[PDB]
RNA sequence: AUAAAUUUUUAAG
RNA sequence: GGAGGUCAACAUCAAGAACUGUGGGCCUUUGCCUAUAGAACUUAUAACGAACAUGGUUCUUGCCUUUUACCAGAAC
RNA sequence: UUAUAGUUUUUUUA
């Protein structure tokens, strides 16, 4: 499901909403991905060093 | 005044000593007894041992490739 | 208050609320009283700014269900009377 | 309570012994989807049996 | 008699083992002066026993009274670290 | 209960070791 | 991530360790963390400590698998009274924000400019007052003096990053030109949550000698500086002994500043000496004091 | 439905 | 002759679950087998002490200017 | 500038 990548310092994940099937507030690592158009959060990022 | 030895103290300078007494830490016995033994992709431009020696070395060349990096 | 010192929304005090609640329902009263507090009576000491964490803040436990959703219907649109 | 490297809640603690617990192989036997967590196993039960 | 010996006259053993500088030191006397990582242990050591001791010394006086021994030399016991400072020479001691 | 939370000891790691159960994540 | 928050906690706390032994002990209940934490005008370093939060620990075995959860904290740093202290990650707004924030504002400043275009007028300052700090290029900048020259400046970041290569020194931020990117975080709010939340002006100073100089009113006391005789002493002649022992004076007045907590009565272990011909006991010998 | 708590100093250059 | 001693000297106390002497048979003294007598003290949640310290070498750490002095684990 | 000051890498801002 996931994907990752690594840029600057930071170690990055996204999920893609739809796999994620349990979905819950995060805190505050998590950047939320925003359809252009639509804008939803149809992703949540996290995020490491 | 600096000056390269050509030389080492000779035992003999010391062997003639009278001895001393003083009783040093690690003479404590111990060890006291011995033992003995018994499509697209065709868009881009290209169209289809051991070496006795250091700093020539393979692994010495990746080491320094990574860390003076 | 303290949100509200912070110039911006901030997840923190949202997963704060959340994981207060969960703990125990007094608190689950205690705030939709403070909600009543805020939205009725003390809206009217906060400037443009401020509701930019509110909406928000409360967004985000209303979307998930902690408020429950239902306890906005408390809150009205008239010309009548709304600020 | 020392050897396993636990400490009884009431009890004396003490140095690992065999400290480097690291090293692991990324193996299959006692993993996640194969356990079925159903009772903790607190240490008092390694410190027991 | 070991100091006086060594040639140092001016260092001076107070009764209770206090070692204390009577002259302001030339450096040199200094140097011919550093003292022993045992003979200092030993100088604490015996600071110790002249201490609870001496406790006793005044209540054999009658000066203080059985209770006040007991509790008296119970503190020392305790509270050797500070009466003396033997913790400087060997630090192995500050388990006990 | 070290249930496997925790450090092998605190002598490097510099904190105080006290490791307390949390209240607020159950549910 | 947890190393992370490990390696500040002992980093700090070996720093900590250094002005520690910089005079000679390590004994917690000498420095109670006003010494550290107070800002340099009452006196102390001023270092600003966010090592002691509670650091998440749980269970590592299967966090090597699930991510479990927080089910504990340890404590982080320590105390002998507590109170807290707050840490810097609470007084700096995360990304997400700020880029929100910014997207918003340069939205606005978008039709500001084309009324203030349409209405031939120019602008109201106010108009883009309650924004001035928000966005990420910071308003502010558009308004800050040079502008019509940095119009030709290019490329500035690489450049701020190839100076790795071409001197000595550390520049730890690099990643920012505070003349194009505007400045992203302000902070005092800090030195005045650490001041109060020290226990207030009024307690800090038990520790002090402040007191003993006989004034009976605190804030009027701006200190002094020693920092600009600095040209003045001397620029070379001084031998190596007299840079070094030259420079020991600045340590000593600090430990002066907080004597009486430094020297302090309930000390955990020391052998006491009353000074020569003073009153003064001193618990172990601290040979700066 | 929690009872989980590291330290601590002297000499010499 | 008995009782004692804040008396001495000399033996013995960590092992095949373990000591010693002796008779007999075999090998060639050791050693194996058989028979016989005697075994104080100390041992099975194992030991002379229902107590509790220090030192040396060797590795692993911890403080971290360097050495004494050290932090806490292991082996000898 | 004082109760000193050779080794104790001598010296930087938010
Ligand atoms: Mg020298
Ligand atoms: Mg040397």
């Amino acid at each position: 499901p996931n994907l990752l990548f690594s840029m600057c310092g930071f170690e990055v994940r996204i999920l893609p909403r739809q796999r994620m099937e349990e979905v819950v507030s995060n805190d505050e690592g998590v950047w939320d991905l925003v359809d252009e158009r639509t804008k939803q959060r149809t992703a949540k990022a996290y995020l490491k060093v | 005044s600096h000056r390269p030895q050509l030389e080492a103290r000779s035992g003999a300078k010391a062997a003639a000593y009278t001895p001393t007494g003083i009783e040093h830490a690690r003479l404590l016995p111990g060890h006291t007894t011995l033992k003995y033994r018994k499509s697209w992709r065709k868009g881009t431009a290209f169209g289809r041992g051991y070496i006795n020696d250091m700093t020539k070395s393979e692994y010495h060349q990746e080491f320094l490739h990574k860390h003076v990096r | 208050k303290s949100s509200l010192q912070e110039s911006t929304f901030s997840k923190f005090y949202s997963i704060l609320s959340e994981r207060m609640i969960t703990f125990h329902r007094s608190w689950q009263t205690a705030y939709n009283e403070t909600f009543e507090q805020n939205y009725t009576q003390d809206i009217e000491d906060y400037e443009t700014d401020q509701l930019r964490i509110l909406g928000k803040f409360w967004g985000h436990l209303i979307s998930y269900e902690f408020l429950p959703m239902d306890c906005l219907k408390i809150i009205k649109l008239t010309e009548e009377e709304s600020c | 309570g020392k050897a396993l490297n636990n400490a009884i809640p009431g009890g004396p603690k003490f140095e690992p012994l065999y400290p480097r617990e690291e090293e692991e192989d990324y193996n299959e036997f006692n993993s996640i989807d194969r356990v079925i967590f159903r009772v903790p196993i607190r240490s008092e039960y390694k410190v027991a049996f | 008699l070991l100091i006086h010996r060594k040639g140092l006259t001016y260092l001076h053993l107070d009764y209770n083992f206090n070692l204390k500088p009577t002259k302001t030191l030339t450096t040199k006397e200094r140097k011919k002066s550093r003292l022993g990582n045992s003979f200092h242990l030993m100088r604490e050591l015996l600071k110790m026993m002249k201490l609870i001791v001496d406790t006793h010394v005044q209540f054999r006086l009658g000066n203080v009274d059985a209770f006040q021994l007991a509790d008296g030399i119970h503190y020392i016991l305790n509270h050797i670290g500070q009466l003396t400072g033997i913790y400087r020479y060997k630090y192995k001691v500050m388990h006990q | 209960s070290y249930n496997g939370i925790g450090l092998k000891s605190a002598k490097g790691s510099s904190t105080s070791g006290h490791v307390q159960r949390s209240l607020a994540s159950n549910n | 991530t947890e190393p992370l928050l490990d390696i500040l906690v002992k980093g700090e706390t070996r720093i900590q360790n250094r002005v520690k032994l910089g005079l000679n002990s390590k004994m917690p209940t000498r420095f109670p963390p006003a010494v550290f934490y107070t800002p340099k005008e009452l006196g102390g370093l001023g270092m600003i400590s966010a090592s002691h939060i509670l650091i998440p620990a749980s269970d590592l075995s299967w966090s090597k698998q699930t991510d479990t959860g927080i089910t504990h904290f340890r404590a982080g740093m320590t105390h002998e009274d507590e109170k807290l202290i707050p840490t810097i990650f609470r007084y700096i707004t995360t990304w997400e924000n700020e880029f929100l924030d910014s997207q918003r504002v340069w939205a606005e400043y978008a039709t500001k400019r084309q009324e203030a275009i349409q209405q031939n007028r120019r602008l109201a300052f106010e108009e883009l007052e309650g924004s001035w700090d928000r966005g990420i290029p910071r308003i502010s900048t558009l308004f800050q003096r040079d502008r019509h020259t940095l119009a030709y400046d290019r490329g500035h970041r690489i450049r701020r990053e190839f100076k790795q290569y071409s001197l000595e020194r550390n520049s730890p931020f690099w990643w920012t030109n505070s003349h194009h990117d505007g400045k992203l975080w302000n902070l005092n709010a800090y030195r005045t949550d650490v001041i109060q939340a020290l226990g207030g002006i009024e307690t800090i100073l038990e520790h002090t000698l402040f007191k003993g100089t006989g004034f009976n009113s605190w804030e009027g006391l701006f200190w002094e500086k020693a920092s600009g005789f600095e040209d003045s002493m001397q620029f070379k002649k001084l031998t190596h002994a007299q840079r070094t022992g030259l420079s020991q004076i600045p340590n000593r007045r600090f430990t002066l500043w907080w004597s009486p907590t430094i020297n302090r009565a309930n000390v955990y272990v020391g052998f006491l000496v009353q000074l020569d011909l003073t009153g003064i006991f001193l618990h172990g010998k601290i040979p700066t004091l």
